[PDB]
């Protein structure tokens, strides 16, 4: 079912759902790497994991900030 | 240098008052740190040193005499592209004073400038991951450094999204290696290179070929190069595919170690598609930031060839075209942006609306450039002809480099491919040229009084006032005779390209 | 002392001119002196650097040994290896000669930029007198290419109305093709790590291989000789190209693809060279056959000449591939009698037919020798040795090339014999036209032909009789290096 | 491949220091002033504004010259690390370097000098910072650890070289020598 | 000579998983932060370390 | 070594003469800067020339454990 893109109906129809699914798509593969690095009993990989958060949470920031500008360019006439 | 003068540019930028010449003369200092990061590598950093390969900070990251000569490269194009910001590029304040507005302008290049030195020296995946990003976010940030620009905000939320998917399939290729083996070093993953997937690799190929614009992944960088201003399409254009494809040719160099034929086929068909659309793909278009992002889609993937192939020769094939694309693709801009003084003043049809942000935007504002300035014209020419291959530019040679790789290495159907994608490229290349000067003779007898350099004041009448500044006209002058009198250096500079060595030794 | 001299002296001469012309540019809405009478001081110039090349020549042809077998004045240079022989040394002469003769023939036909075109004229000239004299196939391919870029930027600007079409024509066909002449280029320099003449000559190739290398060059050379059915660039070429520029294209690049074979051809793929024979003269033939018919039914003057170029050198084509002495030495002694007649018909037409009354369609003009009887007079003449009558040196290398072709093949070979019926068809049928019936009810009585357009006529016209009448000056030179291009074993 | 002999593949930040030559002092007295100078250099070349000449704020000769000096420090520390690596001419350096270490091996000391680092953060240490001058102009990172990884031998000290005779220097075994990992590990082998 | 010089160059020697270049000099483990000896299943000896392999320098 | 910084020297009168014609002034407008452009370009001459006279010594000794390498697989 997946290899019909069936992910592509799931994400909704706003931008801010776009950032919302890149949110999950990242979190999938720090899951991923906790699973690894436990089975191992590797605590690299859960350094691997905890940076991988920590840059996703820098990811979601940057581009939020652009969404804000974005939205506010529109509504910027400010006249009242 | 570069890090400890930063953050000292960051807290002085904040503290000195808001003002266009403040901002101009910190630009000045940036250029200054720059020179003087030069400076310290070349001191430091010797190509012989280097040939055998040190690892630094506990391993995670790997220096070579390949790996150096890129940062080396990168320095001195970021010179260049610092004195576009650093000095007048028309003279005129309100085409000029963009630049200016900004004051974390020369801070963002900064930030970006070590992801783009540190990217092609990872030796770890975790540290691989980690300069990716940070490479990434500095275009996103310089990409939405004009925020009162509503093409520059959207380019920027693009650039965010297509990268972070990007991003993910990095991370994900990167996740998918250690689930495997446990290991997040590279050389130790290269001791396993032959008991894992190497299609992860491809996935890891996959996400570096999205940040580079190459096809079926191409439409985002057309589209966000010509929304972009010029100043900053200049930049986002070049200085990512500078790092990018070194390390996509250290990736490839390890992949030949199994030699996977389907790997090759994968890359190859990605190519394949590559150079249709990128010669096709300019033939019917209006915009000269969209005909140029074409011509890197196609110059790139010339250069994917020569790293697809991975031999002695890419060595040579792939250092030299890099280093001559930069120096064009810096010309050709630098050219564009000064010839914006040649636009005629409405004084109407199809309701043209241009802005200060791309004053050029259209093929056709190159009209009468042979009249307006023969020298500047002549420079465009000889600029364009080498992204053609005219001989002896150093266009052709950087293609006849690319092509002894290509058919050394058995790629006789991309080799014929891309000689008639240059052909069919050669069609729009020439509508500049087209442009540029074949209505001469009959405009030769008219009378311009309403372009933009005319409203300049004169000083005295009698001082001979230049029209074009003297640091981007020289600039200009040098590169173009560069790319022109190629022949008299060309075989001590592919002797340099002889001695810069992966790990080749003997 | 050839190849240096003449690079750096072309080379200050273009900086001389651009040093003056270009000084007061700065806004200034000046007069100035040297843009008096059309710029005739800074023609004057560019003129005397194209009759100055020529002497650099003549320097090192008192020195040229014919009896010397291998290539002589060896010179290094660039980091090339220049050097001339027999074939080389008589081919550099006709294209520096035809310098000032190019430049003569726009001295006051042109709308303004004198300065530009004078210093493109002389650039082509040098670039393509530089190809007869390197020593290897990359320098060879970037001197065949190097020569687009002036000629694209002249054609476009100083082109007639459809200068435009013109200019894509020729920047694409003789780009497109000579790409796969690069791509045998670049399997010298990987198999073999050299593309020296010299080096690549002694080395036997696999059977296969030298069947791809001949077809990748092959599609370079025959799109610029041009051969059928890649031929259609040319006739819009000419058609709209500046005067000086047609002598060049007609006179001397055409003329390349003839080069072309005795250099990347013959000596280096002299087995495969054998076996595709047969086709060449099967598409040779036709071409000259063609071209004669399709000649019949054009109505533009300049475009009946181009179709005339077009068989002559099909002909030139069948001469050289011939592996007999009588057939390779007539290719290239029409080659050289070609490079002065066919100039000459398009001065007659585009330059002094279309200089007075701007207008190419052949139904505004006849019975020109009324009012016209100096240009009717060379019209004739040049038409007679367009159609290879004797006393002119194209029917020397017509009747030796035939020759050659019939001892070559001689079933197949003897069709080379309808050039001497099909010129005379289409290029009499011209001329009978034009110099029959009552003068022309559309043209108005002007002056006739001027000194400076009879003295272009006169000096294309000696060259061809000497040759016609006495071929052993050309025909010395050549006997030894022509010799060195025959592939056979008799046992 | 001009090659000289090995000295400290990891000198620490004091020893690059000291080490300098009046050249690295005049190097770093260039870099200094040369910031300034550029500036005003960038200037006269093409003014900031207007078409004359004008000289840049003070404000902006203060951080030049600040940023100068440390880009002065980073050029003369580089010259003097290539002297311990061999890369660069170092017979002085090699003089004054062996004898540091005869002395402090006649004294029963370290030559590497006693540290508060525990014998995995000293070699987790060395790693970090060896050869990271390589990166000195991308972003700082010095060896200020006395750590026991400088890939040299110790028993090299103990021949005599010309010029070292006149030095009377007596020099124990190296497993008498305190805050050595040949003379630590007596009672376990897990722990110094 | 020039020929020559280029066949040298231009030539490619083979790689394959049994012989390639691995840039790690020194064998990881002689110090971990803590509890250093595990279950002993570390047989790697660093007082008889055999020499390692080394890189080859063309130029020197 | 003269001649060769002779001709960087001229290259650089070139590259300040095709400023010139850039920015509209005549040849002869600022006589000095012809002095700066070529010194600049001497300088990178002198550069050039010992990057290309270092390259050659790196090339040959090269050179020699490669033609090692091709006689033993010319064996
Ligand atoms: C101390 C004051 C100082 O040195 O900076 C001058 C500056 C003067 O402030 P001001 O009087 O309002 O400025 C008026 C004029 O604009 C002042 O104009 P200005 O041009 O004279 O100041 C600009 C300044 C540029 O300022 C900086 O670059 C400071 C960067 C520090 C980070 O450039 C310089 O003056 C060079 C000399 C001073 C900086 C030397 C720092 C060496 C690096 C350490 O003070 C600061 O920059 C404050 C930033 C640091 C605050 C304290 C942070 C402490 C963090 C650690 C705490 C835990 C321990
Ligand atoms: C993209 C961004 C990337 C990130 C970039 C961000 C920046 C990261 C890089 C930052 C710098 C790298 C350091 C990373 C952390 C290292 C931590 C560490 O290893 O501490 C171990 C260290 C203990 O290791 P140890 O084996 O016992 O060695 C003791 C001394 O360090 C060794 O004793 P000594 O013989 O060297 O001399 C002791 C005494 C000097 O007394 C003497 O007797 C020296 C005699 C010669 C004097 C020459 C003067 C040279 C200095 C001018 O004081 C010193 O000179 C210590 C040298 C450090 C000078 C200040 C550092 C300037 C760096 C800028 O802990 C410390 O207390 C280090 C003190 C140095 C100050 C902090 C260094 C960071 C600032
Ligand atoms: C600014 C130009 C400075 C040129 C410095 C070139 C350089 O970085 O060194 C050459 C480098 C290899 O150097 P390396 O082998 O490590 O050490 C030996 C050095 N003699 O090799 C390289 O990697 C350099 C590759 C880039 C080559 C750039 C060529 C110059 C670009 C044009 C400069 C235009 C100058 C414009 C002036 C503007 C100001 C008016
Ligand atoms: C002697 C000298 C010879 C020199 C030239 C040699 C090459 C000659 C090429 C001959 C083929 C092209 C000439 C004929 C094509 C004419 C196109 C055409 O008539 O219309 C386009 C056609 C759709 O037809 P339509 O738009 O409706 O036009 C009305 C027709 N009654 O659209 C189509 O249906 C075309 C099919 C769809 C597009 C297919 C594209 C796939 C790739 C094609 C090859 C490109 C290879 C490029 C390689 C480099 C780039 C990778
Ligand atoms: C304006 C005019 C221009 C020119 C017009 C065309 C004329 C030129 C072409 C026509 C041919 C010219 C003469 C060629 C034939 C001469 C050779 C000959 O003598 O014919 C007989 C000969 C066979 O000799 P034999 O000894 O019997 O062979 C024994 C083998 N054991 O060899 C043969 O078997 C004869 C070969 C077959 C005949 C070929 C002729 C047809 C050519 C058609 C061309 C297209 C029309
Ligand atoms: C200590 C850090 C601050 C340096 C203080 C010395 C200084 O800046 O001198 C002042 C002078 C500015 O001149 P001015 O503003 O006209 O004098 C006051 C007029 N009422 O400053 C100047 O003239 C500019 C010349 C450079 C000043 C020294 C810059 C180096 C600052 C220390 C860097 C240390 C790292
Ligand atoms: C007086 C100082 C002038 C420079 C002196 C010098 O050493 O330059 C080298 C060369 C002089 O010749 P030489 O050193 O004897 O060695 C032959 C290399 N040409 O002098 C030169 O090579 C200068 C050559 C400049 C002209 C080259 C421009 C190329 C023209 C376009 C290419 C056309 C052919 C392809
Ligand atoms: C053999 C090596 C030669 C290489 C260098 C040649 C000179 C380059 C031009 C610099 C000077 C200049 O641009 O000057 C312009 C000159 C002078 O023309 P003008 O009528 O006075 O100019 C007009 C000004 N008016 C109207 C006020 C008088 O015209 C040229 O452009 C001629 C030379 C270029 C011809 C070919 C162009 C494409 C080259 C592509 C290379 C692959
Ligand atoms: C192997 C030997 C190769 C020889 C050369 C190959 C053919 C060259 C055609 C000239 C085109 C030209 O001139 O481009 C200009 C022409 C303009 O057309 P126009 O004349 O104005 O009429 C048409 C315009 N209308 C209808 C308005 C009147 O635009 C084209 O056609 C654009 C496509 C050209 C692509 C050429 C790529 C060739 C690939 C390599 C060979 C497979
Ligand atoms: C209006 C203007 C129109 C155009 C006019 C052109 C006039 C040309 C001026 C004469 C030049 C001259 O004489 O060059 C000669 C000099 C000295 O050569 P060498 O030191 O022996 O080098 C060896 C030369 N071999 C190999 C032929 C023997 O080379 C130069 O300086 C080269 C100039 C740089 C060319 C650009 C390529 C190198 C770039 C390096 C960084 C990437
Ligand atoms: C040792 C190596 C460096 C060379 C020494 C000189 C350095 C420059 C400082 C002098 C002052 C200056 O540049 O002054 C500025 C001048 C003049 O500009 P203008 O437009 O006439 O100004 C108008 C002033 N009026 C009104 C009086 C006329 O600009 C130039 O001449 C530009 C060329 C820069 C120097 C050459 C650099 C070459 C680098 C290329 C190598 C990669």
């Amino acid at each position: 079912m997946d290899l019909i893109l069936l992910m592509l109906v799931a994400v909704g129809l706003n931008i801010i759902d776009i950032y919302i699914m890149i949110e999950i798509l990242i979190m999938g593969c720090t899951v991923n790497t906790i699973y690894s690095a436990s089975l191992d009993n590797d605590m690299i990989g859960l350094i691997y994991s905890l940076i991988q958060i920590i840059i996703a949470g820098v990811e979601s920031a940057i581009g939020l900030s652009i969404l804000v500008n974005y939205n506010r360019i529109r509504n910027s006439e400010e006249i009242e | 240098m570069l890090f400890t003068s930063l953050l000292l540019i960051i807290v002085y930028g904040s503290l000195v008052n808001k003002s266009h010449l403040l901002t101009k003369l910190i630009n000045r200092l940036g250029l200054i740190i720059i020179i003087y990061t030069l400076l310290i590598h070349l001191n430091i950093n010797t190509l012989e040193n280097l040939s055998i390969g040190i690892n630094m900070f506990n391993n995670l990251l790997l220096i070579n005499s390949f790996n150096n000569t890129i940062i080396e490269l990168i320095l001195i194009i970021c010179i260049l592209y610092v004195l576009l910001i650093s000095f007048n590029i028309t003279g005129l304040s309100i085409i000029d004073n963009l630049n200016y507005s900004k004051r974390t302008f020369i801070v963002i290049v900064l930030f970006n400038i070590i992801g783009l030195t540190l990217l092609p020296l990872v030796n770890d995946i975790m540290i691989l991951f980690i300069i990716i990003e940070l490479q990434s976010y500095s275009l996103y940030l310089l990409t939405a450094i004009f925020n009162e620009s509503h093409n520059s905000t959207k380019s920027a939320l693009y650039y965010f999204i297509v990268g972070s998917i990007a991003s993910f399939i990095i991370l994900d290729a990167t996740v998918s290696i250690y689930d495997d083996l446990g290991l997040t070093n590279i050389q130790y993953i290269l001791m396993y290179i032959d008991k894992l997937e190497i299609f992860d690799l491809l996935c890891l190929l996959f996400g570096l070929f999205i940040k580079i614009g190459l096809a079926p992944f191409y439409s985002y960088s057309i589209t966000i190069y010509s929304l972009s201003p010029t100043i900053i399409t200049n930049y986002i254009s070049l200085m990512p595919k500078l790092s990018i494809l070194t390390l996509i040719y250290i990736i490839m160099h390890y992949i030949n170690i199994v030699n996977n034929t389907d790997l090759n086929y994968v890359i190859s068909f990605l190519i394949l598609i590559s150079m249709f659309i990128g010669s096709f793909g300019g033939l019917n278009v209006i915009r000269i930031k969209t005909l140029l992002a074409y011509s890197s889609l196609l110059n790139v993937s010339y250069m994917l060839l020569a790293i697809l192939s991975n031999s002695n020769e890419s060595i040579i094939a792939y250092i030299y075209y890099i280093i001559q694309y930069s120096l064009t693709h810096i010309n050709i801009f630098s050219i564009i942006l000064v010839i914006s003084i040649y636009l005629p003043i409405m004084n109407n049809m199809l309701n043209v609306m241009i802005t200060k942000y791309s004053p050029i935007e259209y093929i056709n504002q190159l009209k009468n450039l042979f009249i307006n300035n023969i020298f500047i014209a002549i420079a465009l020419c000889i600029s364009i002809f080498s992204l053609i291959g005219i001989p002896p530019l150093t266009g052709f040679y950087g293609k006849y480099l690319v092509l002894i790789s290509g058919l050394n290495n058995g790629y006789v159907l991309l080799s014929i491919v891309l000689i008639i994608a240059s052909s069919i490229s050669t069609v729009y290349y020439a509508t500049i040229l087209k442009v540029l000067s074949f209505d001469t003779l009959s405009f030769k007898d008219i009378i311009s009084n309403n372009l933009i350099i005319n409203t300049s004041p004169e000083n005295n009448n009698n001082e001979i006032k230049p029209e074009i500044s003297n640091v981007i006209s020289y600039v200009i002058s040098s590169l173009t005779l560069i790319i022109l009198l190629i022949i008299i250096q060309y075989e001590n500079i592919v002797k340099g390209a002889y001695l810069v060595l992966l790990y080749n030794w003997v | 002392m050839l190849v240096q001299n003449l690079i750096i002296f072309n080379i200050i001469g273009i900086v001389l001119l651009v040093l003056l012309n270009n000084n007061n540019n700065g806004i200034l809405n000046k007069k100035s002196l040297l843009t008096i009478k059309n710029e005739l001081k800074l023609k004057q110039i560019g003129l005397i650097i194209s009759i100055i090349n020529i002497l650099i020549i003549i320097e090192n042809w008192i020195g040229f040994n014919s009896n010397y077998y291998g290539f002589q004045n060896i010179e290094r240079f660039l980091n090339i290896y220049w050097g001339i022989d027999g074939i080389s040394l008589l081919l550099v002469l006709l294209t520096l000669i035809l310098g000032p003769i190019a430049i003569l023939s726009n001295w006051k036909n042109l709308k303004g930029y004198y300065t530009y075109y004078v210093i493109s004229i002389n650039m082509l000239v040098i670039l393509m007198a530089l190809n007869f004299i390197c020593l290897d196939l990359v320098s060879f391919y970037i001197l065949f290419e190097s020569t687009l870029a002036p000629l694209f930027l002249l054609i476009g600007i100083y082109g007639a109305n459809n200068k435009n079409k013109a200019a894509y024509y020729v920047l694409i066909y003789t780009l497109a093709s000579s790409l796969f002449m690069l791509l045998s280029i670049v399997i010298y320099y990987i198999i073999i790590n050299s593309t020296d003449y010299i080096y690549i000559n002694n080395i036997i190739l696999s059977i296969n291989l030298q069947s791809l290398l001949f077809i990748g060059i092959i599609i370079g050379i025959a799109v610029k000789t041009p051969l059928m059915p890649v031929h259609t660039w040319l006739p819009t070429v000419h058609s709209e190209s500046p005067l000086g520029g047609s002598i060049l294209l007609a006179g001397v690049i055409l003329k390349l693809a003839i080069y072309g074979v005795i250099r990347l051809l013959l000596p280096n793929l002299s087995e495969i060279s054998m076996m595709f024979t047969p086709i060449i003269y099967i598409i040779s033939i036709l071409t000259l056959i063609y071209s004669s018919l399709i000649t019949l039914k054009q109505t533009d003057l300049k475009v009946i000449i181009a179709y005339s170029s077009i068989s002559h050198l099909a002909v030139c084509m069948i001469g050289i591939f011939a592996n007999n002495l009588i057939g390779i030495n007539g290719s290239l002694i029409l080659c050289l009698a070609h490079g002065f007649v066919s100039p000459a018909l398009f001065i007659l037409v585009g330059g002094i037919l279309y200089d007075r009354y701007h207008n190419r369609l052949i139904n505004y003009y006849q019975g020109l020798s009324t009012f016209m009887p100096i240009f009717s007079i060379y019209l004739v003449v040049f038409s007679f040795c367009n159609t290879g009558t004797p006393l002119s040196g194209n029917f020397v290398g017509e009747f030796l090339s035939i020759t050659g072709a019939v001892i070559r093949h001689p079933i197949i070979g003897s069709l080379t014999a309808a050039s001497v019926l099909l010129s005379a068809c289409y290029q009499m049928k011209l001329t009978n036209r034009l110099t029959g019936s009552v003068f022309s009810q559309y043209l108005h009585i002007t002056n006739d032909v001027t000194n400076r357009e009879i003295f272009l006529l006169n000096w294309l016209l000696i060259p061809t009789i000497i040759i016609g009448i006495y071929p052993s000056f050309v025909t010395n030179i050549l006997n030894l290096a022509s010799s060195t291009l025959i592939y056979s074993v008799l046992i | 491949m001009e090659t000289y002999e090995l000295i400290d593949s990891d000198p620490k930040f004091s020893r690059v220091v000291r080490y300098f030559r009046p050249s690295d002092y005049l190097t770093w007295a260039l870099g200094t002033i040369g910031a300034p100078g550029l500036m005003v250099l960038f200037e006269k070349i093409e003014p900031a504004k207007g078409n004359t000449f004008k000289m840049p704020p003070p404000s902006i000769m203060r951080i030049a010259t600040t940023i100068g000096f440390f880009g002065g420090f980073y050029y003369a520390y580089t010259s003097s690390t290539k002297r311990f690596w061999g890369y660069s001419e170092n017979a002085k350096e090699v003089a004054k370097d062996r004898y540091e270490v005869k002395k402090a091996l006649s004294e029963k000391k370290s030559p590497y000098g006693s540290s508060l680092l525990n014998p995995y953060q000293q070699d987790m240490s060395a790693r970090n910072s060896t050869n990271s001058q390589l990166l000195l102009a991308i972003f700082p990172w010095f060896n200020v650890a006395n750590h026991q990884s400088h890939g040299i031998d110790l028993r090299k000290y103990y021949e005599v070289r010309d010029g070292e005779e006149n030095w009377n220097f007596t020099l124990p075994p190296l497993d008498q020598v305190k805050d050595l990992d040949v003379a630590q590990y007596k009672e376990y082998s897990n722990y110094p | 000579s020039t020929a020559d010089l280029y066949g040298l160059i231009s030539f490619t020697p083979k790689r394959d998983i049994h012989h390639y270049v691995i840039r790690v000099d020194e064998v990881p483990g002689k110090h971990f932060p803590t509890n250093t000896t595990g279950n002993f299943g570390n047989t790697v000896d660093f007082e008889n370390l055999e020499p390692r392999r080394k890189p080859i320098n063309p130029y020197l | 070594m003269i001649a060769s910084l002779a001709g960087w020297g001229l290259f650089g009168v070139t590259v300040r003469a095709y400023q010139q014609g850039i920015r509209k002034v005549p040849f002869s407008y600022y006589p000095l800067g012809y002095v700066y452009s070529a010194l600049g370009w001497v300088a990178f001459g002198y550069g050039f020339n010992l990057w290309t006279e270092r390259n050659d010594k790196l090339l040959e000794k090269r050179v020699e454990k490669l033609k090692e390498s091709r006689n033993l697989r010319l064996s």
